[PDB]
Order: structure tokens, then C-alpha cells, then sequence
RNA sequence: UCAGGGUUCGAUUCCGGAGAGGGAGCCUGAGAAACGGCUACCACAUCCAAGGAAGGCAGCAGGCGCGCAAAUUACCCACUCCCGACCCGGGGAGGUAGUGACGAAAAAUAACAAUACAGGACUCUUUCGAGGCCCUGUAAUUGGAAUGAGUCCACUUUAAAUCCUUUAACGAGGAUCCAUUGGAGGGCAAGUCUGGUCGCAGCAGCCGCGGUAAUUCCAGCUCCAAUAGCGUAUAUUAAAGUU
């Protein structure tokens, strides 16, 4: 309520809504494309890179742990992304200066859990999954 | 076995000089018998003798019990021999093909294209 | 204690015992797996006074 | 070419109330999965949507007459509805279970020769029945009303006339090569 | 996708349009500013006896490169149509097969008796107890019965063949002719079981678990959900009367 309800006010409605839609956060990222330019991804679900070097990443309080991530440079941008490594002992199955395949966490822009500064994780080392390396139904191909 | 040949929608197709019907066949504990055997029985149901009869089709339904095809019967041989697509005549032999596979034609054609006046070498000779 | 640093990975998984008791018994699939599920829950017919039991109880 | 789905999934993933109904319904009729249940309920809820239109259309609109008349005939022809009803209001009184009575495996058990329902499904698949003259292998035949008085066993089977199976004739050859020559 | 009103997508089998490495010009013809025609410049790239000459796969296959990301240098004018001087010739148009868990439809992976315990209506008996009916799983072995999964002669299919349907002959005793993918603290269907670890290692969309008694970690057993499918990442709609 508190607004026009004319019969010839189609212009004053459809131009107002087209302006006040930009104050929404979601809409403003989709249509400016500043999302694409700023992201290390092109909007692609995955991406591929080459390892730079292992790191240890401290946890946010209350939790205290060391989380053993990696840091990676990409093939098609040359810029750098810091990527989590999953389950116990899977760090060892990643060896420095090889290729890897990365993927987002599942929150689509934001850092997940108690680990800060990480927005990406790792899925395949070299056409072989972290699962089959971990479980033992496959072996290192080298 | 004892089998039944049974008509279905006859036509006297005067323009092509033939008689075309459906070949509706019942088989009791068997089904799917040679097409050669079928045209024998149709020979001794219109007395036209089995070299001007031609049949094809014959897909058999589930569990057997029925099979249905499509048959022609020509008045004379020469009306079949003229009209008839070649492979149906060669189906029970009196014709063949050669010709010879495929390809050997096109690679010769493009070689014939690049000569003028005399192409008799390439037609025999490569 | 913790000795030989606590940054070490493979720690918990490389010092645990590994045991098994893999099946000889074949489990059912498709139809019959639903048949047993129907009978074992509803058509037995056991239920008694108000209880918390669940379909599992290894307590 | 042209393809479309014949079922839908429930909006809720879990719900104690729902799951028990779907389970106990599958138990009675011997169904393999919930996909065999939701299939039925898609068709039903589709028919419940079409009916829900025509009741709001003007009485004696030509669209309303021709549709309803030919619709109710089809519901009567499969026998999920009576002609002592024969109006659109009884479409909404129709429900899920009445369909399942007209399933092939249900009619084998209910009005023919079977043990438990779990047996009867196996007989349909192992080609020991027919519907009028025609072998079937589909327990989801849904059976027209007229064809209920032609459900018979098959004419080539060890159940009734026809050649025995390989368990019997095996043991017959155990009388000749298992204890007759071996 | 959706109650009503909408929102989002449309390279892509039909119709219209534009373009054949980038620009420009032009010949022929009824029709073209044509590229399976031509000429020139520009960017490329090939052969050469160095005098010269020849080229444009956003046609079908195929290769390199690019990337998260995508098939056979197969068979054939029989169908469907087109082109010609033509009933006869030609067509990578088009049809056929191969690869194919994009996706959709169909629905196997054990059914039935014997014994064995087990339950309750029913009957007898004061009750105990016994009989007995309807069924249930569950042990023990089995028994009888059935079938395609496969293997496979024949017929059929078709341009020739494959597949499918049809039919010989072999083909089920559960140990194998083997169903997996996730989960069990709450949201949310299912363990305050056993062993190991001790704020370490890890789990955790979210809330939170781990500091020696861990229902959440690593394993075992059991249980739950969906099922020939299930999980994960990302775009997007509904949920959002949070446009």
C-alpha cells in the first residue's frame, strides 16, 4: 500500500521495479558480470592448476587444529588459489609440481567451517580420485 | 507341423500386372518357417506356380502363434523381371551384382577427371 | 604424550588396528528386501506398551 | 523424439507418516519399488486435475459434455468406476487402491490360481499365463473389464498341457544316465 | 519451473536471416556481389632445379591446439527425396551399423512344500496344561517344481548383415549364474553398542563434535534411506508476500 493504483500507471510501476531490483545483492552480481572478472573461475564448475607448495593453515577459535592445505596456480589465468585437501593422509598422495583438479566447497562464494581464507578444495590428482587413492582400490600410476 | 495360409485385403493391381495381398500365417507349436515353403502353398491356392510368386516381411509375434508378411503374385515372369527391384529377384537367384563393393569407383573417377582425350588406361589400368 | 610432531598426517589411521568379519551370507535385493521389511515391522505382530525401542538396539 | 516422465518424487524427503503408507501398500501387492507406486499416483492426480476443471465449466457447455461422457466410459471400461455412478463427482471419490485391484498380478491371485502374491508375479514373468490368446510378461497390464473372463494359463507350459520343464526331464534322464547308465 | 499472477532459458533438427581466414572488386547466368567461381591487397601456410607454381575442412570422417567439457579416416543409394539429355546414371543429402549410465520407457537378482521353534483368534480344562486354526519369520537340512542370464545349430530380419521376436541342444541348491551408493547427535528416516585416538589426527552445508568414560573422528558389528542407480561441484527455478 501507499503507492499508485492508477489505470495508466504502467510506466511508473515498471520503471520503479527495474530500479529497486538493483538494491538486491544477488541480482547485482549476476547482471554486472563483476563476478566473472573478479573470480579465479570463469563460472566453470571446476578448474585445473599446478601445485606450488603445501602449507599448514590454522583454525578459527574455539577449534584448534592444523588443516594442511595446498596452494596452487592455475593453467588458464596464472593466478593463485588456496585449496583444502580432504581426509587423513590424502596430503601425501598429492606431490609438489603436479597437476590437480579443484572445485568449490558447496557454499558458492564464502569460506566454510572454521577454516578461513579457503574457498576451494581438491578432487582429482591425475585422472584418479582421492577416494580410490585413500581406500586402496587404485594405486599411484607412477 | 501343419500350418495355415490365410488371405487379407486383396487387390488386382492391373497397372503393374500383379495381385498383392497380405500373407497371414499361423503356426501352432513352431513359428518362423522358410519363405520358400510358404510360396509353395500359395502356388497351389491360385495355381500360378512358384517362380512368379515373391514374398517378404514375415515378422513373428511374441510366443509364436502368428507371423504376417506381404506377397506379390505376377501373371507372367517378364512382368516381374521388368518391374521388381533387383535384390528381390536376386533373393532367389537369377541376378547378381558387380559392380563390386564400394570406393573403387570414386578413386577411379577423380583419376579419370585429371586426364583428357584418353582415359582408357585408368578404366583398365589404374 | 605426542612425540614426532603433531603436524604429522596419517596419524590416527596408521596406528589403528584393521580387522574384519566379512559376510558369507547373501542378502536379498529388489522384491524380497521389501517383503522382509513389511513382515518384520508390521505383520509379526509383536508391539506392546509405550516404549522407545527403535528398530535398532545394540544397547 | 518425444519422451516424458510418468512419475514424480515427494516434496518432503522423509516423513514417518508417509513412509509407512508407501511401505505397507507395497507389501500387499508385491511391488518392487516406490517408483511403481508414484507412477499410479501421477496418473490419478492427473485425472483428478482434469475433472477439477470440468466441474467449474458451465453446465451444458459442449466441451464439458463430450469430454465427461467419453472419459467416464474409460474409467468404467477398466472397472475402477461403476455406471451406477456415472457423473464427475465420483471421480474425486476415486482413490489409489482401486487401480491396483485391476493390476494383472492382483487378479491372478484374487480370482485365479496362485499361492501368496509373491508367487503370482513370478508366474507372469516366467510365461505361464495368457490374456485371451496372448502371452504377457508385464504385471502392470492394467486389465480391461471385458478381459477378466479370459484370463487363463498358457497353452505351452508344464502348467496344463505342453512340454515339461528341465527339472522334471532332467530327473527322468537320471533314470537313464544317472542310475541307468551312470 | 509453476495454485492464481510470474520467473528463467532459447548455439541446437521447423521457418526467416547473416557468413564462409580478414577486406574489396568482378565474370557467367533467369537467379550470385557465389567462395566445392575468379582477381587484388592484408594475415597465414606449401612445393621449387629458386626461373616459378599451387591453397582456404564454420561439408562427412580425421589431426593438432584450447580447455572442467564432447564419437567411426565404418557400410550403402534399398528406403526418403533431389539433380540430368533420363523408366537405365549420380548424391558422406539421406538411410544402416559402431562408440554412447546426457536423458526417457520396460522390469530379473528365488518362488513353493516337509520338518523345527515362534505368535494370536478358536476349542477342551477351575486354572495349569493340551488340542487346533490362521499365518509369520527363523534354524536345520532337503525335496519337488519353474525360468532367462549366458553359450548356441536353424529360421527370420536387411542393400548385405547385426539386434529384436521365433525355435533345437546345453544352462540355478545359494559357498555361487554374487547390488551398489550414502547415512545413523539435532535439522531428517536409523546405535547414550565394542576396540583405537585424546583439542592431536579428522569430521562438520548449518548448529557443533575431539583437552584419556567421543551416541558425531578412525575401524568392527548392527540398523536406516533410495535402488540399476546413488553421491559431489556449478548455473537456474520453486520455497521467497526476503522485489
Amino acid at each position: 500500500m501507499g503507492k499508485c493504483r492508477g489505470l495508466r500507471t504502467a510506466r511508473k510501476l515498471r520503471s520503479h521495479r527495474r530500479d529497486q531490483k538493483w538494491h538486491d545483492k544477488q541480482y547485482k552480481k549476476a547482471h554486472l558480470g563483476t563476478a566473472l572478472k573478479a573470480n579465479p573461475f570463469g563460472g566453470a564448475s571446476h578448474a585445473k592448476g599446478i601445485v606450488l607448495e603445501k602449507v599448514g593453515v590454522e583454525a578459527k577459535q574455539p577449534n584448534s587444529a592444523i588443516r594442511k592445505c595446498v596452494r596452487v596456480q592455475l593453467i588458464k589465468n596464472g593466478k593463485k588459489i588456496t585449496a583444502f585437501v580432504p581426509n587423513d593422509g590424502c596430503l601425501n598422495f598429492i606431490e609438489e609440481n603436479d597437476e590437480v583438479l579443484v572445485a568449490g566447497f558447496g557454499r558458492k562464494g564464502h569460506a566454510v567451517g572454521d577454516i578461513p581464507g579457503v574457498r576451494f578444495k581438491v578432487v582429482k590428482v591425475a585422472n584418479v580420485s582421492l577416494l580410490a587413492l585413500y581406500k586402496g582400490k587404485k594405486e599411484r600410476p607412477r | 507341423d501343419t500350418v495355415t495360409i490365410r488371405t487379407r485385403k486383396f487387390m488386382t493391381n492391373r497397372l503393374l500386372q500383379r495381385k498383392q495381398m497380405v500373407i497371414d500365417v499361423l503356426h501352432p507349436g513352431k513359428a518362423t518357417v522358410p519363405k520358400t515353403e510358404i510360396q509353395e502353398k500359395l502356388a497351389k491356392m491360385y495355381k500360378t506356380t512358384p517362380d512368379v510368386i515373391f514374398v517378404f516381411g514375415f515378422r513373428t509375434h511374441f510366443g509364436g502363434g502368428k507371423t504376417t508378411g506381404f506377397g506379390m503374385i505376377y501373371d507372367s515372369l517378364d512382368y516381374a523381371k521388368k518391374n521388381e527391384p533387383k535384390h528381390r529377384l536376386a533373393r532367389h537367384g537369377l541376378y547378381e551384382k558387380k559392380k563390386t563393393s564400394r570406393k573403387q569407383r570414386k578413386e577411379r573417377k577423380n583419376r579419370m577427371k585429371k586426364v583428357r582425350g584418353t582415359a582408357k588406361a585408368n578404366v583398365g589400368a589404374g | 604424550k605426542v612425540h614426532g610432531s603433531l603436524a604429522r598426517v596419517g596419524k590416527v589411521r596408521g596406528q589403528t588396528l584393521k580387522v574384519a568379519k566379512q559376510e558369507k551370507k547373501k542378502k536379498r535385493t529388489g522384491r524380497a528386501k521389501r517383503r522382509m521389511q513389511y513382515n518384520r515391522r508390521f505383520v509379526n505382530v509383536v508391539p506392546t506398551f509405550g516404549k522407545k525401542k527403535g528398530p535398532n538396539a545394540n544397547s | 523424439w518425444v519422451c516424458r516422465k510418468t512419475y514424480v518424487t515427494p516434496r518432503r524427503p522423509f516423513e514417518k507418516s508417509r513412509l509407512d503408507q508407501e511401505l505397507k501398500l507395497i507389501g500387499e501387492y508385491g511391488l518392487r519399488n516406490k517408483r511403481e507406486v508414484w507412477r499410479v499416483k501421477f496418473t490419478l492426480a492427473k485425472i483428478r486435475k482434469a475433472a477439477r476443471e470440468l466441474l467449474t465449466l458451465d453446465e451444458k457447455d459442449p466441451r464439458r459434455l463430450f469430454e465427461g461422457n467419453a472419459l467416464l466410459r474409460r474409467l468404467v471400461r477398466i472397472g475402477v468406476l461403476d455406471e451406477g455412478k456415472m457423473k464427475l463427482d465420483y471421480i474425486l471419490g476415486l482413490k489409489i487402491e482401486d487401480f491396483l485391484e485391476r493390476r494383472l498380478q492382483t487378479q491372478v491371485f484374487k480370482l485365479g490360481l496362485a499361492k501368496s502374491i509373491h508367487h503370482a508375479r513370478v508366474l507372469i514373468r516366467q510365461r505361464h499365463i495368457r490374456v485371451r490368446k496372448q502371452v504377457v510378461n508385464i504385471p502392470s497390464f492394467i486389465v480391461r473389464l471385458d478381459s477378466q473372463k479370459h484370463i487363463d494359463f498358457s497353452l505351452r507350459s508344464p502348467y496344463g498341457g505342453g512340454r515339461p520343464g528341465r527339472v522334471k526331464r532332467k530327473n527322468a534322464k537320471k533314470g537313464q544316465g544317472g542310475a541307468g547308465a551312470g
